[PDB]
C-alpha cells in the first residue's frame, strides 16, 4: 500500500501498528519550544506522565538555553527517563517556533526513541488577547 | 446599394463566458462535504479564490456557508473532517512531499 | 416567514428522542409556527466538544424543522432552545429555499488597471 | 481545545526520515500562512500599519505578476537571429 | 462590372474560415533557423514552430505542412501602456507534413 | 398557481394530530445534504 502523510483516524479500521501498538496507544512526547528556553514531556495514550526534561533541568541557565544545542541535550534526558519505563515509539507534539522546536526532536531520537508522526500545537489566536506594543529598535 | 457590403450585427462566433465549478448550484451550510473541499486538510483554512477558482459570489456563499457550519455544530474548524479527505481534488493546491 | 431550524439533540434513546422533537414541535405551535416538515440527517459525532447544561457532548442527534412563523416568534423559540436540557444546539436561521439564486452569465474578467487604481 | 487531536497539523513519518517530515510540516504551515501569521502576532499591528502593509502586499503582487507575465510574453522572440547580417 | 473590395473580403479563404482558434491550415516552410521552422500560412504573420524530433529531416524549406491555428497574431497589454505590445508572428502548433 | 401548489402542500404539513406519527415517520428515516462538487462542475452523489 503507498504511504499516506494523514495519521490513521480512530474508529476506522486500519493496518498500521507498532510494537503490536495502535496509533491511538503510542505515547506522546509534547515538546514546547520558546524563544529562551525549551521543555519536553513523555506522557502515555492515557495522560500518565514518563519523562519531564528542560533546558533549565540540564543545567542550563540564561541565553543558553535558547539554543538548539540546549534543547538537544534536554531531549537526550527525557528520552532517558522514558525508554527505562518501556517508551520506543513516540508521537510528537510540538508547539512554538523557537530554537530548539527541531533540535528537541533530534534528541529524543539519539536518546533511543523512534518518531512515527509529527504535530504542531503552536497556539494561534483567531482574533484573542492583544500582544505587547511594538519594540523600538 | 452593395449586397457584399458588412452588416451590423453581434458576434456570431462569441464564446460563452467562463463559469466557476459551483455556477448555478446552491450552497447549503449543511453540505459539509462540499464545504470541506475548499479549506486545508491540515489547518482548516478556507482557500482562496485564487486556489478554489471560484468567483466572487460563490467564494462569499462558500466562506458565508463555512462559517455558518462552524458555528452551528456541522463543521470543525481546526481541520477538514477526515471523512472528506478521499473526495474530489478541485483546489489547485499541492502540499505533500 | 419561512424558517429553517438546525436543532442538535443531546444523544438519547428512541423514546426520549420523539419526545424531545414533539415537545420542540410543540413549542413551536405555541408561538404561532406553522410546522411544514421534520427532517432527519442522523446520529454523528459532533465536529468539536460542545458543553451544554453542564453537560459535555461528543454525539448529537441532527434534525430541521421546516416552519413558518411570524417574525416575533423567533426571540421567543431562541429562548426556549436555551433552557431545554435535551437540546445541544439550536439555531434558526431564514429558509435557505426562500432565496431565489440570480442567474449568472458567467465570470467577467476585471480589468487591471482598476486593480491597482482601486 | 474542543477539537479531536492528531489530525491537524499532523505528517506522518515514513521510513524514520523525520528531517522530510519535519520540512513538509514546515511547508504545510506555510503555505498556509500559519508561520507568517504567526510571526506577525508576537507583536501587535496598529490597524493603521495592518492596512499599509496588506496594501502593498498586494500592489506587489499584482506588479510581480504583471511583469512575469511581460517576461513570458516579450521572451517568445528570445530564439536565434533569423536575418545575421542584416 | 468590375469586382468590388467588399466583395473580395466576403468570399476571402480567411474571412471565411471565422476565428483561427483550433483551425487546422496548411502551411509552408519558407525559413529555417537551426530547428526554428517558419512556416507561412496564408495570414498576416508567419508562425516559428520548432523541428519535430520525429522525421525532423523531412522538413526543409518549401514543405508543406499541416497546423492547427490558436492565434493569428500574438498580442497583449500590459499594464500602463497605452497600445498593444505585438511579437508580430502568430501561434500555430506544428502536427506534421502534408502528403498526398 | 403558487397559491394551488401551496395548499396541496398544506396536505402534508405537520399537525397537533398527525405530530406523533410524523415525528416516529422522522426517526425511520434519514435525509442527506451532502454531494461533491468536480472539477467539471458535476455534482457527485454520496454513495447511500
Ligand atoms: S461563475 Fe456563475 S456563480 Fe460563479
Amino acid at each position: 500500500t503507498k504511504f499516506s502523510i494523514y495519521p490513521p483516524i480512530p474508529g476506522e479500521e486500519s493496518s498500521l501498528r507498532w510494537a503490536g501498538k495502535k496509533f491511538e496507544e503510542i505515547p506522546i512526547a509534547h515538546i514546547k519550544a520558546s524563544h529562551n528556553n525549551t521543555q519536553i514531556q513523555v506522557v502515555s495514550a492515557s495522560n500518565e506522565p514518563l519523562a519531564f526534561a528542560s533546558c533549565g533541568t540540564e543545567g542550563f541557565r540564561n541565553a543558553k538555553k535558547g539554543t538548539g544545542i540546549a534543547a538537544q541535550t534536554a531531549g537526550i534526558a527525557a528520552a532517558a527517563r522514558a525508554k527505562q519505563k518501556g517508551v520506543i515509539h513516540i508521537r510528537v507534539v510540538v508547539k512554538g517556533l523557537g530554537p530548539g522546536r527541531l533540535s528537541a526532536m533530534h534528541g529524543l531520537i539519539m536518546g533511543g526513541l523512534e518518531v512515527i508522526s509529527i504535530t504542531d500545537n503552536t497556539p494561534i489566536p483567531h482574533x484573542g488577547c492583544r500582544p505587547r506594543k511594538a519594540r523600538k529598535l | 446599394s452593395n449586397e457584399d457590403l458588412p452588416i451590423s450585427m453581434e458576434n456570431p462566433y462569441k464564446e460563452p463566458l467562463k463559469k466557476c465549478i459551483l455556477c448555478g448550484k446552491h450552497v447549503d451550510y449543511k453540505n459539509v462535504q462540499l464545504l470541506s473541499q475548499f479549506v486545508s486538510p491540515f489547518t482548516g483554512c478556507i482557500y482562496g479564490r485564487h486556489i478554489t477558482g471560484l468567483c466572487g459570489k460563490k467564494q462569499k456563499e462558500i466562506t458565508k456557508a463555512i462559517k455558518r457550519a462552524q458555528i452551528m455544530g456541522f463543521m470543525p474548524v481546526t481541520y477538514k473532517d477526515p471523512a472528506y479527505l478521499k473526495d474530489p481534488k478541485v483546489c489547485n493546491i499541492r502540499y505533500r512531499e | 416567514p419561512r424558517y429553517e431550524l438546525a436543532l442538535i439533540l443531546k444523544a438519547m434513546q428512541r423514546p426520549e428522542t420523539a419526545a424531545t422533537l414533539k415537545r420542540t414541535i410543540e413549542a413551536l405551535m405555541d408561538r404561532g409556527a406553522i410546522v411544514r416538515d421534520l427532517e432527519n440527517l442522523g446520529e454523528r459525532a459532533l465536529p468539536y466538544r460542545i458543553s451544554a447544561h453542564s453537560q459535555q457532548h461528543n454525539r448529537g442527534g441532527y434534525f430541521l424543522v421546516d416552519f413558518y412563523a411570524p417574525t416575533a416568534a423567533v426571540e421567543s423559540m431562541v429562548e426556549h432552545l436555551s433552557r431545554d436540557i435535551d437540546v445541544i444546539r439550536g439555531n434558526i436561521v431564514k429558509h435557505p429555499l426562500t432565496q431565489e439564486l440570480k442567474e449568472c452569465e458567467g465570470i467577467v474578467p476585471v480589468p487591471l488597471a482598476e486593480k491597482l487604481y482601486s | 481545545a474542543k477539537h479531536l487531536k492528531f489530525i491537524a497539523r499532523t505528517v506522518m513519518v515514513q521510513e524514520g526520515n523525520v528531517e522530510s517530515a519535519y520540512r513538509t510540516l514546515n511547508r504545510i504551515l506555510t503555505m498556509d500562512g500559519l508561520i507568517e501569521d504567526i510571526k506577525h502576532r508576537r507583536y501587535y499591528e496598529k490597524p493603521c500599519r495592518r492596512r499599509q502593509r496588506e496594501s502593498y502586499e498586494r500592489c506587489r503582487r499584482i506588479y510581480n505578476m504583471e511583469m512575469a507575465r511581460k517576461i513570458n510574453f516579450l521572451m517568445r522572440k528570445n530564439r536565434a537571429d533569423p536575418w545575421q547580417g542584416c | 462590372n468590375v469586382e468590388s473590395f467588399a466583395s473580395m473580403l466576403r468570399h476571402s479563404p480567411l474571412t471565411q474560415m471565422g476565428p483561427a482558434k483550433d483551425k487546422l491550415v496548411i502551411g509552408r516552410i519558407f525559413h529555417i533557423v537551426e530547428n526554428d521552422l517558419y512556416i507561412d500560412f496564408g495570414g498576416k504573420f508567419h508562425c516559428v514552430c520548432r523541428r519535430p524530433e520525429v522525421d525532423g529531416e523531412k522538413y526543409q524549406k518549401g514543405t508543406r505542412v499541416r497546423l492547427r491555428l490558436l492565434d493569428l497574431e500574438l498580442t497583449s497589454r500590459f499594464l500602463g501602456a497605452t497600445t498593444d505590445t505585438t511579437v508580430l508572428e502568430a501561434n500555430a502548433v506544428l502536427l506534421g507534413i502534408q502528403e498526398s | 398557481r403558487e397559491v394551488l401548489q401551496l395548499q396541496e402542500e398544506v396536505k402534508n404539513f405537520i399537525t397537533r394530530e398527525n405530530l406523533e406519527a410524523r415525528v416516529e415517520a422522522a426517526l425511520d428515516s434519514r435525509k442527506n445534504y451532502n454531494w461533491a462538487i468536480t472539477r467539471e462542475g458535476l455534482v457527485v452523489r454520496p454513495q447511500r
